[PDB]
């Protein structure tokens, strides 16, 4: 059950079972146009994670896994450490840095994927 | 060994500055304007969440502060503009009923008026209050007509305050602090997530906070910084202290058409004996409050120091007394009888006198004021004192001996009273983490 | 053993209210510029087995039209000029130069002291009135907006004909028409056809005949909320136009005074031959056939063995007794005792209506918002064709055998709502589910 | 052909045929500019709820919710071809929200499901 | 490393490989004025994602359909298109055949998406 | 044999006109404050193998631009004291206290009653007006009475230009030209992309061109259709020819309230000598920019021709007179003294100057518009202002047919063309990402 944020403070593991729930409440006079405003902004940040989800090859989907290695250099913790000893908000903050180099490289990888989707359809 | 894993609904956020629209259940707030609310709203409670709040850097402040004001000079917009009445008045004292304490408190002023056709006037008389009057060298003029120009308040449209929800954007939250005895900054152990606040009332008042939020245990002394002495301190009650307001005159209310469509109200009469406007507090419940807080102020000046409240030390009468709009009609009310004790380690009551005035100026701005109408009748009303706002006098540094005043008059500073447990956030939903799973 | 199936792009709708937008053909009052270009060749399709359920009581769209109107109307007057130098005293005289008895006390001749461009000087201006527009005030006269409102005179350059506009659906949304003839107005409807704009509108203002609208594919078609209810108006839509002829039988020379910097003022200034009274001629026997046909189609709801009568409107405000219309820019006020005076039990003649003039307009029913219709230069005729009737009932008459109708009105919603009645707006729903045999 | 809303009033086997005809017709002085960000916020939240339920890319998805005879306990020949989406609408409009919340439900297990087996 | 539309002038076959570098900016008084510039560049970015919905290309930026290549069109060997040609002159050849391709890709698609719903009955 | 294929994100765009945003730096009659903040790095991608095709007097971007700034513009005197209790018969009488020559009825002594703080009460003032503003009807009135209210602006916003970048929106973009010597109205094989244009200063003047971009090599020469006599040509400068104005009398400004509120300027006292208000130039700088200007103009008007400037002549001030905004005051500026010589094949080219006679006013019309007029209120002390000539805008007589003799006067009065003399380099177009192409792959 719990609620929109409800599961945060929960562990990385627990918290990946709802991610619906956070899906479903993104999108749910001059103070006309400030509730315009309102749902422009809304609408923006989105379609912005919507097109990264596509370029990256993950499109309409939670969990997308991919062909990009883990870097320890990122991140050095154990797989249990990860997730069952931390949150995700802890998680992001301790790989905030790394986040540019991440998304860098899995537009990459999927771009080379599709090329050779393409290549081995014509064949 | 690992591989990047992308997962989108990830329950993260980060602070952030959004624009939030307001909700609600003529008025000058115009509701009519608001999101209708939800009747059951929700509230998520965040086990094992701490956050840091910080309320005297919240955006939210900022923005009900910019919406309070447009709202007001909104509703003035189509509201009857009163510059045919810079004139030279003629006026004498009211005298025939005047107990000792209103000599020389109201003013009899004649003067020649406008009708609604622009070749004819009209003599006209009423009574002003003398804060709104000004002499000239018998020849007045209103206080406004070398700053700004006056527009008469609407009549029908009502000042009281109604509960306003502020509401978060979708993509947003906004998060509550439900920690009890929580002193506005720093890590919050228990926290909940709402997408709109409580109501909120925007009540307009300079030095005692009416009608917010009780403490839910003892007296909350907040500030921005304890021993700076350019900050205000922001006391939340534990108990309401009960405050009742009079205006014992009898108003007679005429008024005037001064030009196609348009008319002007004032006072034409009193109907019984003039006396003085003021606001009764009771002794026993003032002074256990006020022990309150000198317990609690000395937790942060020492265990054994002298705590002093002195009145206001000098200013406009907007931060000198203690205003507010009490049936509609504004009030100037001197404190001076609740903050005179020095602390040192049955049914009797204070009776604070009153002021009152029509012109007034609002939100510390030049240029822009409104006559308010006179009601009609004799007013009462009957509030609830929840917090206070105070100030420090620098002290000497070598004697154990601390003073403090009524301050305010910013009016972020009322707000910041209720938006003190509400933080807005962003929610990230787009995030990585390693796992054994290639695509 | 069957599994839900997800389907995208279903053709299915609901009733919903949303927002409407004003399209128009490639000055005026109804901001025709800024109304959305049209489409030269507009989509109709027919839904062959779809019935659908019209009530035009309950239809928003009209609702829309109402408030459009009034807010273009008023935007049309914010740059014009404020005339409130002219709530003087007026010092007025009988026009006496020209009488057929009909016009007696219809003008006056007013004269006053008006301000001029400089804030120093006056000028001393004569004008003409049409009676109707000046009140005593104890020879010494005021306008009649002087105690409610200050005065705007309307824009000289900027005409109050109408145009067709059209409504317009947004993306997701789609208007649905009845084509059933001989439709009422409110129950199933077995013929429509979806389109995406409504036929252009002509948002013509007038109370009790209605001018230049749609007629009746058939027959006289009477439509109510209630006929039982005699509080409820009744909508006459007619199968044939009755043609109506109005004129203003004076020449007017038109006169202007500078009043301010960037101000002047339109007025009559005199008038040029004798002085007649405006009037609206109808053939008798066109309208003696029009009224044959609305009472036979009152019958099928009163009874066979029911008189029909009507009569003249009971009182009211002048803009509710008389028809109000518009013609050349100026603004008439129609006797219509003319036309329904008769009762009806089971060649070049024309019926002449007299008409008053008026110059300061309250529209909309409002209080506080006049306005100044300039004068219009010369002589004036506007040719028109009534295309629908405004009646109430006389109720109480629970043991007679004689039903009386009158020509009521003033409320425009009923006229927008006599052309809006076959159109309803829907909500797409593209979304939905359905048992099949296939599973993911 | 037939147009925009033509197969309302189909049946339901016909209906379907034409679902590119009514999705193409979706998404296609404040008050219009109201209007136009209504248009995309309709069309988002359809999409959104596609995609929660593993559709995102397609006109007709199958999925692994069985048919509850309590929604409605009909024959397909009486449903499919002998029914129009209106009259289909209207009779099951009681049971959408708990519909939808199962499609929701199947798509989360599914995906779970998936990542477990690539892991192995 | 080019920039946005960096590879205007390349060839077809060069540019092909830039597709994320114009993708990523696609939808990346004057109040108004900047709201409706705002809404706008999100009307037009829906209107491209949905004719790839409706084609079958929903999730990517090179999409292969069952469309055949009418020499009606144009008439090239491949060598002299993807080698011999930018993508606006390409654009500027194949502008009056555009209406005629868009409609045969979403037939094709329909017409795959019933056959996969009856195989999948089976 | 071969396939559709689906891409998307290809490079390509179309000619397309939406609307631009702007942009600035982080008071003014530009509200720049209500600009988006400009990236300090903006990125420009040069585009190699591109040809496009640009054309200057088909550019939307101009249209914007006027509308823009008539619209910033107007919003700056909303809040701004209308002088409606101004507009009163004057008083008048000639200065003759210690004035020069040329300053000879060009000032009169105006004594009117105008309105106080009370409506009972008048006052009244003694002021000095420009003999452009007052006409007579000793009666005078102000020019502005017959047509328009006047509005004073605010004495707190500036007039100074400011840059202001354009910005295209997302799915947009902006091609620049980086051609040399481009005229405008053809191919440029030299193009680049950018979001965002450089900034403009939005200077408004009317013969000269002030304060713009220069040519980088040589003087160009450019017009809708160079041989229709009824079209302007623009000048684009390759060097600066430094102009250097001035007000020298030294003017009192006093004030006084005429109503709840509200306050009027204007000038009180002179309290030097009166002079004439003038412009430099340096004669050598302008007889070379001249010889640099005709050696182009024989591009187009060859053949040995004789090159004649003349100047500007017709009734309207703003069209014969150069007109500009210096110091927030308003000068027109007589340039017979720059545009009165004979050019031809045989003839070429210290501390020197030519010094231009200039004439002041206080009620203004601008944007060639009737019915709106903006009071400048004075400025205490002397103004001085150094600006750089970067163009012209010139005008051809026609009628000759059966003439070698060319002659050419200053032009203006239109500020598009003002507008156009920056924007002249960039072209909106529509990106256009989504096509097809055939291949051999099949799914
Ligand atoms: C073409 O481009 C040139 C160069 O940019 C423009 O010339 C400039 O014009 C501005 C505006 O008039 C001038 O700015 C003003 O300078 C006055 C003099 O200040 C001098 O002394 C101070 C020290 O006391 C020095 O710091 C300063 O640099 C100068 O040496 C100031 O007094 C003015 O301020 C007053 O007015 C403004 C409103 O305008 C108020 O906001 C202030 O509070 C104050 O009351 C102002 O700063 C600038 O000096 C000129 N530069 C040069 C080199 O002359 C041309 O105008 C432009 N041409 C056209 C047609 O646009
Ligand atoms: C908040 O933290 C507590 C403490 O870790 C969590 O409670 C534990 O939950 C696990 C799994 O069900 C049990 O095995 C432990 O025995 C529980 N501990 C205790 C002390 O009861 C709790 O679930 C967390 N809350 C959320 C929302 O994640
Ligand atoms: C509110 O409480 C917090 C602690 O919960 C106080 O913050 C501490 O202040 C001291 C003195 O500056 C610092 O040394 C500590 O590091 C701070 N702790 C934290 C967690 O921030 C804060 O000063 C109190 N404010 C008031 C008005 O009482
Ligand atoms: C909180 O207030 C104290 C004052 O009581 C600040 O301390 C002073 O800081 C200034 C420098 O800005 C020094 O010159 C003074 O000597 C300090 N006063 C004392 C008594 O030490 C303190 O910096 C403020 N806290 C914050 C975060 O700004
Ligand atoms: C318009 O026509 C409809 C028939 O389509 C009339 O509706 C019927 O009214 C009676 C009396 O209230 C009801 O008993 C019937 O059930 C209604 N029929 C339907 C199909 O709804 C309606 O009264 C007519 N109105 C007018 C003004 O003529
Ligand atoms: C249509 O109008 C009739 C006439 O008023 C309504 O019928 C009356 O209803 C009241 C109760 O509200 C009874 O007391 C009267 O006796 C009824 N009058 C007659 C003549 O029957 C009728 O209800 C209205 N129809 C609708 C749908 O509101
Ligand atoms: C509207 O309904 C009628 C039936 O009432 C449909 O007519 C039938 O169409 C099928 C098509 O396969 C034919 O085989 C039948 O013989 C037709 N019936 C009759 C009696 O002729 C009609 O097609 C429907 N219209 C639409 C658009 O669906
Ligand atoms: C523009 O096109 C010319 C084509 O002549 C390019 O010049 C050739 O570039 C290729 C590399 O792309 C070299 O291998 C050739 O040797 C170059 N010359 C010839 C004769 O083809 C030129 O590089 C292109 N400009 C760009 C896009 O940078
Ligand atoms: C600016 O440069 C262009 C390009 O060279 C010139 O365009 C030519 O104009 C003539 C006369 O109209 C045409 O016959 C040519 O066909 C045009 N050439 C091209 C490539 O389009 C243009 O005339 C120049 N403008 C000026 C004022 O000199
Ligand atoms: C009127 O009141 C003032 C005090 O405000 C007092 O000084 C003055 O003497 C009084 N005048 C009369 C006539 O009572
Ligand atoms: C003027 O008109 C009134 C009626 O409005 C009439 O009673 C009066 O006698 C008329 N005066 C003259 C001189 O005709
Ligand atoms: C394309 O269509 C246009 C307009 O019908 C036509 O003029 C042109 O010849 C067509 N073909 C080509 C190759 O441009
Ligand atoms: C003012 O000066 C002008 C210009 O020299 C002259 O024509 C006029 O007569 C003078 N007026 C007076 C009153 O001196
Ligand atoms: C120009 O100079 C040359 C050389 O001195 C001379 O021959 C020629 O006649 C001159 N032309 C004119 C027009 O003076």
């Amino acid at each position: 059950s719990l609620g929109f944020l409800g599961a945060a403070g929960s562990t990385m593991g627990a918290a990946s079972m709802t991610l619906t729930v956070q899906a479903r409440n993104l999108l749910s006079t001059h103070w006309g146009i400030k509730q315009l405003q309102a749902r422009v902004l809304a609408v923006e940040h989105y379609l912005r994670d919507q097109q990264l989800l596509g370029i990256w090859g993950c499109s309409g989907k939670l969990i997308c896994c991919t062909n990009v290695p883990w870097n320890s250099s990122w991140s050095n913790r154990n797989l249990s450490e990860i997730w069952d000893n931390m949150t995700w908000l802890q998680w992001d903050k301790e790989i905030s840095n790394y986040t540019q180099i991440i998304y860098g490289l899995l537009e990459e990888s999927q771009n080379q994927q599709e090329k050779n989707e393409q290549d081995l359809l014509a064949l | 060994n690992l591989w990047v894993t992308v997962y989108y609904g990830v329950p993260v956020w980060k602070d952030a500055e959004t624009t939030l629209f307001c909700a609600s259940d003529h008025n000058v707030w115009a509701t009519h304007a608001c999101v209708p609310t939800d009747p059951n709203p929700q509230e998520i409670h965040l086990e094992n969440v701490t956050e840091e709040f910080n309320m005297w850097k919240n955006n939210m402040v900022e923005q009900m502060h910019e919406d309070i004001i447009s709202l007001w000079d909104q509703s003035l917009k189509p509201c009857v503009k009163l510059t045919p009445l810079c004139v030279t008045l003629q006026c004498t004292n009211v005298t025939n009923n005047i107990t000792d304490d209103m000599r020389g408190e109201l003013k009899n002023c004649s003067f020649n008026m406008t009708t609604e056709l622009r070749d004819k006037k009209q003599k006209v008389y009423s009574l002003f209050y003398r804060l709104d009057v000004v002499q000239i060298n018998k020849e007045y003029r209103l206080i406004n007509c070398n700053t700004s120009a006056i527009t008469q308040a609407c009549p029908k449209v009502s000042f009281e305050p109604i509960p306003i929800h502020y509401c978060a954007p979708a993509g947003f939250a906004i998060l509550k602090c439900k920690d009890k005895k929580f002193n506005g900054t720093g890590p919050c152990p228990s926290v909940s997530t709402v997408q709109c606040t409580h109501g909120i009332k925007p009540v307009v008042s300079t030095q005692l906070l009416l009608n917010g939020s009780l403490a839910e245990e003892e007296v909350i002394i907040r500030s921005e910084n304890i021993t700076n002495n350019a900050k205000n301190i922001l006391v939340q009650l534990n108990t309401p202290v009960q405050i009742n307001c009079t205006r014992p005159n009898n108003n007679t209310v005429k008024s005037i058409r001064i030009g196609p469509g348009q008319a002007f109200y004032y006072t034409g009469d009193i109907i019984g004996d003039i006396r003085q406007a003021h606001c009764n507090v009771s002794k026993a419940t003032w002074n256990e409050t006020l022990g309150k807080v000198v317990k609690q102020l000395r937790k942060h000046f020492g265990n054994n120091t002298i705590i002093r409240f002195a009145q206001s030390s000098g200013g406009d009468l907007e931060v000198t007394t203690h205003s507010f709009n009490c049936g509609g009609e504004f009030f100037y009310c001197n404190t001076s009888g609740l903050f005179n004790s020095t602390w040192i380690s049955s049914n009797d009551s204070i009776t604070l006198p009153c002021r009152i005035k029509q012109i007034i100026n609002m939100w510390q701005r030049i240029g822009q004021a409104m006559y308010a109408p006179p009601i009609q009748g004799v007013i009462r009303c009957v509030s609830n004192i929840t917090g206070l706002i105070l100030t420090r006098d620098g002290g000497s540094t070598n004697s154990t001996t601390e003073t403090f005043r009524p301050g305010g008059g910013d009016m972020r500073d009322n707000w910041r009273s209720e938006l003190y447990k509400y933080k807005v956030v962003k929610i990230e939903p787009l995030g990585v983490a390693p796992t054994r799973c290639k695509r």
